[PDB]
């Protein structure tokens, strides 16, 4: 259910300060759980995914599990959704579907023509060159193509059969960006300051923007939507908060 | 300033992902970074000119046709990728064409033991990464730089350690040896011991069949071993390792522990033990004790019986006999 176009983005939590600068978190928001999964950012060093039961045993720092998963990721583009971890091989323009229950990797899918390993990562660099989304029409790739000169390009994939499923050409650098995400088809790339660029894919059409956008620190790492409570799960220079969206 | 088929930008020049099979003569001198992967690229297509861009400071190059050690390279280059290639020999010329050089990627290679030239590296004083992660590596090389700070030789051939391959390199921090062939009989007798910095040793998915001895205690935080086939444990394998607050066992063929290995582990944090094949007689009894004197500060994981029968499956700490 669409919750409508975004009028404004603004705090609302601190859970508390990790000890690596960059990551990224969230949730799946396709389970009625209070799992939380966690993966700090360490360049070619990271491969694992740490489960948590709720938010206050998170903010403990009491894990449920570790999940060692079959390659490397690059930046802080993982999504889970229904069960199912995504991320981005090392090195490759592969994103990998990782079935959190059996432990085993199900599949895998080349996203065509992107660009990878800081070719066009985002502002603050760390592999980010490929950032996964989750939003109400399903599940999306945001990267950038020689083609499309390093400017965002988003497709919509196929979460099952990872089959791309249409794409978007943008008109926004993707170096430029500090990080994105996306609502209901529309995208809504962060500069850092400001959401000064969306584009809805519904349409095939984009325009520039003006919402606020929270630099509470300066190096944000990542910035990924949920559709389920509404929210933004950010990381913000060691950092782990949320932040309310208004509509 | 720039060439007709790569596209360049404020410093950054894309020429990756176009086919070349060579790299272009007319390029920016204020170039800071460059984008040649997915290229076709072998070693004669780097011109001499390419020499001479003395702000060039990161180069990608991974997946070519480098069928060996690229010269030609911009003077001052720190960062160096050069995954994915068909690189052989490696000569002294060719490294000291970039001694300002501070990071070496040559993941997915085909670089063999002997295929390094001798004293290669005795130039290049500002490395201090190197990558060596799928290589054809069958033992380790000697002449290696003391500014070496990490070291990954994962999945290679490695079976065989000589001490003074690894002695000098006290600057190194990191040490990576995923799925080699490492024996105890292939292990040096104090090759580890010298690394008086050395924070990380990984030494999973090997053949090992006993832990190993005289290691570095003065900065080891963090010990990996899983993936072995394990019978024994040293009296003196842990000890003095007193900044180990990390060390993992998994899948091991692990039956009993000697008395009072752990006294040593002061700082330790965590302790992974699973999937191992844990035996409950009088000699694992000493174990019980020191898990109830432990504060609830430590974690530790896998410690459970699969023997005798009777109490498989049972938590090592809750049993009286
Ligand atoms: C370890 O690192 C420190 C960094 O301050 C350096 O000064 C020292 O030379 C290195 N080696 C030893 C043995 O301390
Ligand atoms: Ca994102």
């Amino acid at each position: 259910l669409c919750p409508g176009l975004l009028k404004g983005v603004y705090q609302s939590e601190h859970l508390f300060e990790s000890d690596h600068q960059s990551g990224a978190w969230c949730k799946d928001p396709l389970q009625a759980s209070d799992k939380i999964y966690y993966m700090p950012w360490t360049p070619y060093r990271t491969d694992t995914l740490t489960e948590y039961s709720s938010k206050d045993d998170f903010i403990a720092g009491r894990p449920t599990t570790t999940y060692k998963l079959p390659h490397r990721v690059d930046g802080t583009g993982f999504v889970v959704y229904d069960g199912a971890l995504f991320f981005n091989k090392e090195r490759t323009r592969n994103i990998v579907k990782f079935d959190l229950r059996t432990r085993i990797k199900s599949g895998e899918a080349i996203i065509a023509n992107a660009n990878y390993h800081d070719t066009s990562p985002y502002r603050w660099g760390g592999k980010s060159d490929i950032d996964l989304a989750v939003d109400e029409n399903g599940l999306w790739v945001i990267y950038a193509t020689e083609q499309n000169n390093g400017k965002i390009v988003i497709s919509q994939l196929n979460p099952y059969t990872l089959r791309i499923e249409g794409t978007w050409d943008t008109a926004y650098d993707k170096r430029s960006a500090s990080n994105a995400f996306m609502i209901c088809g529309i995208l809504y790339v962060v500069k850092s300051n400001k959401i000064d660029y969306i584009y809805n894919t519904d349409q095939s059409k984009d325009s520039l923007v003006d919402v606020p956008f929270p630099n509470s620190y300066q190096y944000i790492a990542a910035v990924d939507y949920n559709p389920r409570d509404n929210l933004l799960y950010v990381w913000n220079n060691y950092h782990v908060v949320k932040y309310s969206l208004d509509f | 300033s720039c060439p007709s088929v790569c596209r360049c930008d404020a410093g950054f020049i894309y020429c990756n992902d176009r086919f070349l099979t060579s790299i272009p003569t007319g390029i920016p001198e204020d170039a800071t970074t460059l984008y040649l992967q997915n290229n076709q690229i072998n070693n004669a297509g780097i011109p001499s000119d390419l020499k001479n861009l003395l702000k060039v400071e990161r180069i990608y190059l991974y997946h070519n046709s480098l069928d060996e050690f690229p010269t030609n390279l911009p003077k001052y280059v720190k960062e160096l990728h050069l995954q994915e290639n068909n690189i052989r020999t490696i000569t002294y010329d060719s490294l000291s064409k970039i001694p300002y050089l501070e990071e070496l990627h040559l993941d997915d290679n085909s670089v063999s033991a002997v295929s390094i030239e001798e004293g290669a590296f005795r130039d290049s004083n500002y490395l201090r990464l190197l990558f060596l992660s799928r290589n054809h590596l069958s033992t380790i090389p000697w002449g290696l730089p003391r500014t070496i700070e990490e070291l990954r030789l994962d999945d290679n051939r490695i079976s065989t350690i000589s001490s003074p391959s690894l002695q000098g390199l006290t600057s190194l921090k990191r040490l990576v040896l995923d799925g080699n062939l490492l024996n105890n009989h292939g292990l040096g007798d104090k090759v580890f011991f010298n690394l008086v910095n050395l924070t990380e040793l990984s030494l999973v998915r090997n053949s090992l069949t006993a832990a190993p001895v005289n290691l570095p205690g003065t900065n080891l935080r963090k010990l990996y071993l899983q993936d072995n086939h394990i019978n024994r444990v040293p009296p003196n394998a842990f000890s003095y390792l007193r900044q180990l607050y990390r060390l993992d066992m998994s899948n091991n063929n692990l039956s009993n522990l000697p008395q009072g290995i752990f006294d040593d582990l002061d700082n330790i944090t965590q302790l992974i033990l699973r999937n191992n094949p844990w035996y409950c007689g009088c000699k694992m009894k000493w174990v019980r004790d020191w898990l109830q004197s432990l504060p609830v500060k430590v974690n530790v994981r896998g410690l459970m019986c699969q023997a005798p029968e009777k109490v498989r499956g049972m938590a090592i700490k809750d049993l009286n006999a």
